[PDB]
């Protein structure tokens, strides 16, 4: 403590002209520049390195004393220098500062609306910062501990507005961040995860254009794969749209429409009974005699699933004896 | 059928859990509401709505503006076991808000049944519930108080009271009787032959106050009624009209029976059970009719008289809570029995200048009494009080020229007049140990404007505001984590920090030097009271004027000086501190018996006043009065005390009630006492005339006493500065005399361990030393050797240390500066 | 364990001050005094059903398709010939439905009336029912569009000419009680045209002070209550899916139209059990609760009582939701009708006016969700 | 933006207008300003997610427009009006 407690006064002079304390008697964030434009002359702009030093060290160096109240200097230190590394490092520095129980996991007043407070702030820079890699990892850091605070409509409104965004992970990750909040507070996500099911389910067949058609299969792969509560009911719809999509348009639309077919198979699992009759024929299809010579590992991927889900193992060579035909010569 | 309850459910479960610090509407209130009519989720939706309704008084308001009432009222009429718990919590929660509007709808289809069948066929907790919800539906409501009395109700109720573990019953049966008592000389007349009064005039003596308070509402209520004459009458009415109304439904129902057709396993066999129901009805109709025209109102008087005396002993009770109850009950009583307080007032205040001799005398004194409360707003409550008195005879008619003329004398056939008036209520009226006991060392000299002589009591607003605060979730400042949690907590490491860094810094006051100055303050006046606080950094003194002062040493600033309150002439004798380990109140004892508890010593804008009593009330104010001394154990919580009165009391804390007195088996005065801070069974206490002894608590106060000898070996009577037990160490019982001579005992043998060689004699708690006060300030070994020697720059008034650091205070006679010295190596 | 310091020691006896008792800080004890209704209570016992269809002739001031919106109260016009479904069986079948809103309330048609008929038809029930509501549902398709002036048609004995009534005189031959549920082409005119006869009565009746002879108290006319169709000079659909009397429909079989509309609206229309209406058959009752149709009834009245509570202001709520059971379900109904009327660009009105919140309010979607649910079971049996 | 809800797409149609912002054109400016602004009328209270780059946008470019000024400091202090 003689030389910890140096190095967080040391911290502070850098950040703002106080000294940590937990709870005896603090002020505000206004005369952090004039505290520390004097610093360097004490012992002797940009300024950013100073402060990229003094943050790589809250992320790295534990200290036993409490850790959760300087989050209310680093948050309101977001954009204190436009750049993009000083957000995204004071970001995920408050990201990191809260990790599985530290003021998280408690429930009372001071024990929950600062949390609130901060998840919301960081879900407001996450979904405003314009520079668009900050919140391909900022989204992506919210551990499942923020999921009771962040699974309420008010903060769940504007989180599902972020499945329409430009960079494609974005949306990757946020659905899979809805799949998770489908166990949570289902009643206010299961309808809207209706609704943009419906919404890709459309969109895959009205519009006409390859990059369009990989990004919407795609997505439905890591929606089905994220949520099984909107999975079962919807199997009919779902499927008559990608089963007839084994066209010659490009390699990888197909390949994909194979994966979304594995992919709905495993994770619907023994009510394909009424499916497989129809569904062997027309996977074997493009699995044997192929125009070009593609990626096949989709095409094997897809059995490799839905066969060994489907439990109907020693019965496809009986119904369908050329299977053994095509894994002959495949290799 | 669809999962869309079920959903709902579990979203208002996470609204409860994780969003209610936002205390806007839950927009799934009517989803809730409407899941209440069918048996496959009524347990689970009504838990959820109860935990709800537990947030507050916006949640039931919120519950009330959208109607559940109806409901709540609709499942009464459902038998289960298990809903019956759910509905009395419900209940209770919704009775404690709007009880004015919500007591009416339970006479309809007998609604009280439930509450009265879950009473009397289930925890203690739910038999609270229930009687809160019955005395709420009797509150003013005089109609119900006939549907709701009942002899196998109060006699579950007196079993209850003598043995029911919670203290929450043991208030609210009390409060039930005492509202059953409110205006019905049938009721008063039905309790007193089955002896619920003698019942509850035994729960007087109880541990917790609450009880003790209510008792004395419940006897509040028991004053026998002014307008008797007419409402004996009165419901003697609608008694008749009831029996002749059931009487008639009787007939009807018979007549209706009366149809020639047998109808088997129909309508008659349901029809059975109601014509005996209402034949009992009927035939509890004639017991009470039969025990009205027995009513004795002078019987009733009696009964009233004989409970008064047994009130009086609480004069000397705890809390200031009682003492109000208390002179509200003295102001019911001048309200009532106006015309004895008029005639006894002329001839004891002519005696004062200068018939009596009742139990009306006592309570007269006994108001006087507590016009001199040590509270605050107690003194001009009873002035107020008082003040009616004084109104009424100032003028008294024709009297007012007589009262006149013997006013004049307070600076300094009216007979017959006067005495015949004591026989216009004695003829109305149609052991005794007044003993009249008090330090008259002061005299009664003779925030609303106007005064109402039955005053009110807010004592059953405060008791319906309990059931406000939650119960089944941890209030504020006891949640897993808040702001006065994380004050408990750096409180907690600092009293980690400062108790381990004590252990570490033991040994170097031995070899150390105590000749080096730190601060010097000068407190305006001539200090005698003197006591660093244990672990925070500041100072308490007190002197001759009562006007006690807070020192912060370690920036040398002076924090607040106040006056204790006390009257001219008396003098502060000891200063202690209270809850020292999460935040310490100040005890300041007064020469006079007067004990204040302190908050918020250190700011003078926010400083109060918490409890303020006498513990000890015989003590006559000799000139060589060693006053108040008083003795604190924090683990049993107990407070000895002692003075002028040759037995040493132990007040307890948790029930505020005497626990034993022990008598002293001797005639001087008492200098010291101490005890053990951990084991809390031996204390012992030196006397001023050379007598050091033991005493134990484990025996019966006459044989108490377990060994006694004497300081020295010469016959004479050597005054003793101080007799110490150390907390820490080793624990060597240090005895100091006036002549110089310092002792180390032990308890088990007789002779003393070792002795060596006058103001007063210290002992730091810890650090093994002894401080001699003379004209030069010596510090010694316990073991007797001298470790150092220095000069104060007359005699030493007294020298404290700060328990833990080697901090030694000292001051001089005849000075108002006080210096401070500190140990180093 | 510590010490003098419980709720006794810090709170001396007194209770909480009423001085601090409205200054909340915590935002911890907000009042509402007037929870309790004070029980009194405006019946609905009594209804006219005005059905102004003469079956096979058009107005002569709508132009129409050749195959047109026909369809009435479920029963087609064309399976019966001339008029054993003009009235006694849409009116039937109008009365066996609003039967389920409350069973109480008895009813008594109107046989394509005349002015010498609404003479009894209306003041037989004024002086039946003296302060009771009595329910006014006009529909109107054989006659011609309510004009700015305020009136209405009916016919005469031999269906010939279509004769004029001003709504002033209906308001007399009426009283004050009123839920009226207009279902013509533009009845936001007639709507308007009541207001202002309304406040001419009161202007008359106050200052004028020539009180005309009205059956009901001059004041107690602000308590009668409108619902209309089209909100200006928009006409209706004649297109031949959906039912002519749409709005009816809305306000009185909510389950039935919705499911069907959604239907409809439903983006799949393939796997599905097919001018082409689907034939929705769903099982049970509406009074019933473990029945299928019965659940579907009672998740409706939960959703569609909270999207009421979280969008209005809480004295209209009191006003509209808990005093009467029949205007209840009504506006109930209307709240189903503000969404799915404004699909087909006609937007409804109500005399309270209601925000606008209804149509765009998140809540739905749990609706929209409950009927697949229910209905993949259904194709699944 | 007038007629069919934008709540869901807000990001993108925000994210694309500021880069149109940054460079000075001095005639699409009030077009994008007015259409964000019509944008703000259509979301309502939850553009304060949007509000500060904007703000920094425009104080970047010296760009000012008083139905913009005065409904946005109208909008911060809770007085909204179509």
């Amino acid at each position: 403590s003689t030389v910890n407690s140096r190095i967080l006064n040391l911290l502070s002079i850098s950040l703002s002209g106080e000294k940590f304390i937990q709870s005896n008697q603090q002020f505000s964030i206004e005369k952090a520049r004039k505290s520390r434009n004097q610093s360097f002359m004490k012992k002797t702009i940009t300024d950013a390195q100073i402060l990229i030093q003094c943050f790589k060290m809250l992320q790295l160096i534990h200290h036993q004393y409490s850790l959760t109240e300087f989050v209310r200097l680093i948050t309101i230190s977001y954009i204190e220098h436009e750049d993009s590394s000083v957000r995204k490092l004071a970001a995920l520095t408050s990201c990191d500062l809260f990790i599985k129980d530290d003021i998280c996991k408690q429930t009372s007043v001071h024990a929950l609306h600062s949390v609130s407070e901060v998840l919301s702030k960081l879900l407001m820079i996450a979904i405003t910062d314009p520079v668009a890699e900050i919140r391909l990892e900022i989204l992506q850091h919210l551990g499942s501990n923020f999921d009771p605070q962040l699974a309420q409509p008010d903060n769940l409104r504007l989180l599902f507005m972020a499945l329409n965004d430009e960079i494609f992970g974005i949306q990757l990750e946020a659905i899979k961040i809805i799949g998770r909040l489908s166990s949570v507070n289902p009643a206010y996500v299961v309808p809207s995860l209706r609704k943009t099911l419906l919404e890709l389910l459309t969109q895959l067949k009205f519009s006409n254009m390859p990059k369009k058609k990989e990004e919407s299969a795609t997505l439905l792969c890591t929606l089905i794969n994220s949520s099984d509560e909107v999975a079962k009911p919807y199997i009919d719809p779902i499927l008559d749209v990608i089963l007839p999509k084994c066209q010659d348009a490009s390699s990888a639309v197909a390949s994909t429409a194979l994966k979304v077919l594995g992919e709905l198979s495993v994770v619907g699992g023994k009510e394909m009974t009424r499916y497989l009759k129809e569904l062997m024929p027309l996977i074997i299809n493009t699995f044997q005699d192929q125009s070009n010579s593609f990626k096949r590992d989709a095409a094997l991927t897809t059995l490799g699933q839905l066969a060994a889900s489907s439990g109907y193992v020693v019965g496809p060579l009986l119904d369908y004896p050329e299977l053994l035909g095509i894994l002959i010569n495949i290799l | 059928f669809t999962g869309f309850f079920e959903q709902n459910l579990t979203a208002f479960e996470l609204w409860l859990k994780y969003a209610s610090n936002v205390r806007h509407p839950p927009e799934q209130l009517p989803i809730v509401l409407q899941v209440l009519l069918s048996q496959v989720h009524r347990i689970r939706a009504l838990v959820l709505l109860s935990r709800f309704l537990d947030l507050g008084p916006w949640a039931v308001y919120l519950s009330l503006s959208i109607g559940i009432f109806p409901y709540v009222l609709k499942l009464l009429q459902s038998p289960a076991p298990e809903l019956k718990p759910i509905l009395v919590f419900i209940w209770a929660r919704i009775m404690s808000i709007d009880y004015k509007n919500t007591q009416s709808e339970l006479i309809k289809e007998k609604g009280y049944m439930y509450f009265v069948t879950v009473l009397v066929p289930t925890t203690d907790e739910q038999k609270a519930m229930a009687v809160f919800v019955l005395a709420s539906f009797v509150r003013n409501f005089p109609l119900g108080q006939k549907n709701c009395f009942s002899l196998e109700l109060v006699n579950k109720l007196c079993f209850y009271i003598d043995n029911s573990e919670i203290p929450l019953l043991r208030q609210w049966c009390v409060i039930l009787l005492g509202l059953l008592f409110a205006d019905n000389p049938l009721n008063r007349f039905v309790c007193m032959n089955t002896g619920a009064v003698e019942i509850l005039l035994k729960s007087l003596k109880d541990p917790v106050p609450e009880v003790r308070t209510a008792s004395i509402f419940a006897l509040k209520h028991f004053i026998s009624g002014f307008q008797d004459a007419e409402v004996i009458l009165r419901l003697q009415q609608e008694f008749e009209e009831q029996y002749q109304q059931l009487h008639s439904q009787l007939q009807h129902l018979q007549n209706q029976s009366h149809l020639q057709q047998q109808q088997s396993q129909q309508q008659q066999q349901h029809l059975e059970q109601q014509q005996m129901k209402i034949e009992k009805q009927i035939r509890h109709c004639q017991v009470m009719q039969n025990q009205l025209e027995v009513i004795d109102l002078r019987k009733l008087k009696r009964q009233e008289i004989g409970n008064l005396i047994s009130i009086l002993p609480l004069i000397n009770d705890g809390s200031s809570l009682v003492r109000k109850e208390l002179v509200v009950y003295f102001s019911h009583i001048v309200s009532r029995y106006s015309n004895f307080f008029i005639v006894v007032v002329f001839n004891d205040l002519l005696e004062e200048i200068k018939s009596q001799g009742s139990i009306f005398y006592t309570v007269w004194k006994s108001l006087l009494i507590l016009a001199e409360d040590p509270f605050l707003e107690n003194k001009e409550l009873s002035k107020q009080v008082i003040d009616y008195i004084l109104l009424e005879l100032s003028a008294h008619k024709e009297l007012g020229g007589p009262f006149a003329v013997m006013e004049k004398f307070l600076l300094k056939p009216m007979r017959t007049s006067l005495a015949k008036l004591f026989q216009s209520l004695g003829f109305s009226e149609s052991s005794n140990t007044s003993m009249k006991s008090h330090t008259s060392k002061k005299g009664p000299s003779g925030h609303t404007e106007p005064l109402q002589l039955p005053l009110n009591s807010s004592f059953l607003d405060y008791s319906r505001e309990y059931f406000q605060e939650p119960q089944m979730k941890k209030q504020e400042a006891d949640e897993p984590g808040s702001v006065e949690y994380n004050a408990r907590l750096w409180r907690r490491n600092r009293n980690e920090t400062i108790i381990q860094e004590t252990q570490g810094e033991k040994k170097l006051s031995i070899y150390g030097n105590w000749s080096k100055k730190l601060i010097s303050l000068n407190n305006k006046s001539q200090p005698k009271l003197m006591k660093f606080a244990q672990f925070e950094d500041q100072l308490i003194t007190a002197d001759d004027r009562s006007t006690i002062t807070v020192f912060d040493w370690e920036k040398g600033k002076t924090l607040s000086k106040f006056s204790n309150g006390t009257p001219f002439g008396t003098k502060v004798t000891d200063l202690k501190l209270i809850n020292e380990d999460d935040s310490a109140l100040l005890l300041t004892g007064s020469s006079d018996g007067v004990i204040k508890i302190y908050r918020d010593y250190q700011d003078v804008d926010t400083f109060k006043i918490v409890s303020a009593w006498r513990g000890l009330t015989d003590m006559l104010l000799t000139p060589r009065s060693t006053g108040l001394l008083t003795e604190w154990l924090q683990i049993r919580g107990s407070l000895l005390t002692t003075g002028d009165v040759k037995v040493i009391r132990v007040w307890d804390a948790h029930t505020e009630t005497v626990e034993v007195d022990i008598p002293a088996k001797t005639s001087s005065l008492i200098t010291s006492l101490t005890a053990d801070q951990l084991a809390g069974n031996i204390f012992v206490a030196g006397f001023a005339d050379g007598s050091l002894r033991v005493y134990d608590r484990r025996l019966d106060p006459r044989d108490s006493m377990i060994r006694r000898w004497r300081a020295g070996n010469d016959k004479q009577g050597v005054w003793i500065n101080n007799v110490h037990l150390q907390r820490g160490g080793y624990r060597e019982l240090v005895s100091g005399a006036t002549n110089g001579v310092v002792e180390l005992w032990d308890i088990r043998s007789e002779d003393p361990v070792e002795s060596f060689v006058m103001t007063c004699m210290q002992v730091h708690e810890h650090a093994p030393i002894i401080a001699t006060g003379t004209k030069q300030i010596k510090i010694w070994t316990t073991s007797g050797d001298l470790l150092n020697s220095f000069k104060n720059s007359a005699f030493l008034s007294s020298m404290a240390f700060h328990p833990h650091r080697m901090m030694i205070a000292a001051t001089n006679s005849h000075d108002s500066i006080v210096n401070i010295y500190k140990c180093e190596d | 364990i510590f010490y003098f310091d419980d709720k006794r020691h810090k709170t001396n006896g007194n209770p909480i001050p009423e001085e601090d008792k409205q200054r909340d800080v915590n935002r911890y004890y907000q009042p509402i005094t007037d929870w309790k209704i004070m029980k009194d209570r405006q019946k609905t016992v009594s209804a006219a059903l005005l059905l102004c269809l003469n079956l096979g002739v058009d107005p002569p001031d709508v132009m129409k398709t050749h195959p047109c919106a026909r369809v009435e109260a479920w029963v087609d016009p064309l399976n019966f010939q001339d008029s054993k479904k003009a009235i006694e069986q849409i009116g039937k079948n109008l009365q066996a439905q609003y039967e389920t809103l409350s069973l109480r309330t008895r009813y008594k048609q109107s046989l394509d009336p005349c002015v010498e008929d609404v003479k009894r038809f209306c003041n037989s029930l004024r002086r039946t029912s003296k302060e009771d509501r009595i329910l006014f549902h006009y529909n109107g398709h054989g006659v011609p569009k309510p004009t700015k002036s305020g009136e209405i048609w009916v016919f005469n004995r031999g269906y010939t000419q279509y004769i004029p009534v001003s709504l002033y005189d209906l308001q007399t031959w009426l009283g004050a009680p009123c839920i009226f549920v207009y279902d013509c082409n533009s009845a936001e005119n007639i709507l308007i045209n009541f207001q202002k006869f309304v406040q001419k009565r009161i202007k008359d009746d106050e200052e004028g002070n020539h009180d005309v002879a009205a059956p009901s108290p001059t004041s107690a006319y602000q308590d009668c209550f409108q619902l209309a169709s089209c909100t200006s000079d928009e006409l209706l659909l004649m297109s031949p899916e959906l039912p002519a009397d749409l709005f009816s429909c809305c306000l009185t079989c909510p389950i039935e139209i919705s499911i069907r509309i959604f239907l409809m609206q439903s983006p799949l229309k393939d796997s599905k059990y097919k001018s082409k209406i689907p034939n929705v058959n769903i099982p049970g009752m509406l009074s019933d609760r473990r029945t299928p149709l019965g659940e579907l009834n009672w998740i409706f009245t939960a959703i569609t009582d909270t999207i009421a509570w979280t969008s209005l202001p809480r004295p209209l709520f009191k006003k509209l939701f808990r005093h009467d059971l029949m205007i209840a379900a009504l506006f109930r109904n209307f709240l189903l009708a503000k969404r799915i009327m404004p699909w087909y660009n006609c937007h409804p009105v109500s005399d309270p006016e209601l925000p606008d919140s209804i149509t765009t309010h998140p809540m739905w979607k749990s609706w929209d969700l409950a009927m697949d649910e229910v209905l993949t079971k259904i194709v699944i049996d | 933006a007038k007629n069919i809800n934008l709540s869901e797409m807000s990001s993108r149609i925000v994210q694309a207008l500021v880069r149109i912002l940054n460079n000075g054109d001095r005639e699409l400016t009030k077009a994008t300003m007015n259409t964000l602004s019509l944008l703000l009328l259509q979301l309502g209270t939850d553009f304060v997610v949007f509000v500060p780059v904007i703000n920094k946008a425009l104080l970047r470019n010296r760009i000012q427009h008083s139905v913009y000024d005065q409904l946005v400091n109208k909008l911060l202090n809770n007085e909204c009006l179509p």
